[PDB]
Order: C-alpha cells, then structure tokens, then sequence
C-alpha cells in the first residue's frame, strides 16, 4: 500500500520520498524532484531538526552526487546559488521551497 | 515498468559510485 | 508513513487520506489546500478521488460541503474541476498545479 | 499544524457518500 501510495504523489507533485530515518539531530528525508523543462531532477536532503529550545527547523542539502555532468552545468545555469548551499528555514516555508525548486528546475 | 501507471522518473536513482571497495 | 505523508503535506498542501479497493476499481480519497495564511487569512480546500481501472479518473467530492463553501470554490476553481473525469494519468500533475494555484486565489 | 490532516476530523464521512 505504502509504495503505491508513494508512487501517487509522485505522480500528483513530482515529489518522492526516498526514504525517511531519524538520527541524533532530527528526523531525515532523501528526496527527488522533478519537472519538465525533458525531465530535470535535483535530488536533496531534508531535515527537521529541533535545537534546545524545541523549535523545528528545516535544514536543507542539495544531493550533488546523484547528477550527470551535463545535468550540473544546466543546473549551474538555473538554480539559484544558494540551492547549491546548506539552508535553514522555518516549517511554514516548506511549500515555498517546493515551488522554488519547480520553478528554478522548469527554467 | 516500475510503478503502477507506467515509469516514474524519479524512482529510478544513480549509484555515485558502484565500485567502492573500503580495504586497508 | 505517516510523516511522510506529513512531508507531502507541508511540501505540496495535498493529502492521501486513504486507498481502498471496490468492485470500480482502486481509489484514493484526497484533499487539497490553500497555501499557508496568517490568523485572518481565507482558507480552501477541494476534496475529490482518484480512480484507477493509462488513465486515471478524478472525481470531486462536493455533496458533504456547505453552499457557502461550494461558491467559493466555484469563483476558484475552473468549472469542469467539478465534474467527472478520465485522462492521462501522465497528465495528473497538471490538475495537482491548477488546483493548487486556484485555491490560491 | 497540517489542515488537510484535521480536515478529515471536522468531517469524517467526507469520503464515505
């Protein structure tokens, strides 16, 4: 059920959810996302983590080392620089972040 | 082929570096 | 599972409550949500199916809201978003995106 | 907090007829 279930939101977002796990720090996702621009994917990493004070935060990874060498010179050309870069942000930017992702990818 | 509708692109995922063997 | 519905939720405003089979076929009941708003800020949300027997089948699900919510979705939403229909289920995220972007409105 | 989550809550038989 679970994977059929994955396999819908894929289809319905351009969104999946490798897998989800929790270490000391929080609790983890690998993901890829998708759109046609003719598919261009990023692959990151999403965590919420929370500090001492108990308020999440969403670290953001992106996942170089699952692109071809072609597929990271366009996406040199059409991601923002600080995608390429560790990011925190609070839980109400989460669908921001996935239409940045979209947008940036669809270019 | 490897989903219930058909392909899905993003399931399909590259292996960085299949040859790794850790030795001393 | 659960969080990562959870994770969909938060990522994309869409939720696969439930899959179940009957004798039609398999089906996925779904909602789908304005995006995050402040205290005073409007919130909508469609609710339809998702059926499989390729294509896929959307179906909204309208008879257990109010007339007041019915309207508003109606000035939203395009009109066909409330009728019955079959397409690619390599189309679907069209129809995720434009409802999306209609109950934004 | 996830709406859609509590949707189902302030209306369990949506899906039901």
């Amino acid at each position: 059920n679970s994977e059929v279930i994955k396999d819908l939101y894929e289809y319905l977002c351009n969104v999946r959810v490798h897998k989800s796990y929790e270490d000391d720090s929080g609790l983890w996702f690998d993901i890829s996302q998708g759109t046609h621009s003719d598919y261009s994917i990023m692959d990151y990493k999403l965590g919420f983590v929370k500090g001492q004070a108990q308020v999440t935060e969403v670290i953001y990874a992106p996942v170089l080392k699952q692109r071809s060498t072609e597929e990271l010179y366009s996406l040199q050309s059409k991601l923002p620089e600080y995608l390429f870069e560790t990011l925190s942000f609070p839980l109400s930017s989460l669908n921001q972040f996935y239409n940045k992702i979209a947008k940036s990818l669809n270019k | 082929s490897n989903a219930f509708g058909g392909t899905l692109k993003l399931k399909k995922r590259l292996e960085s570096v299949p040859e790794l063997f850790l030795h001393d």
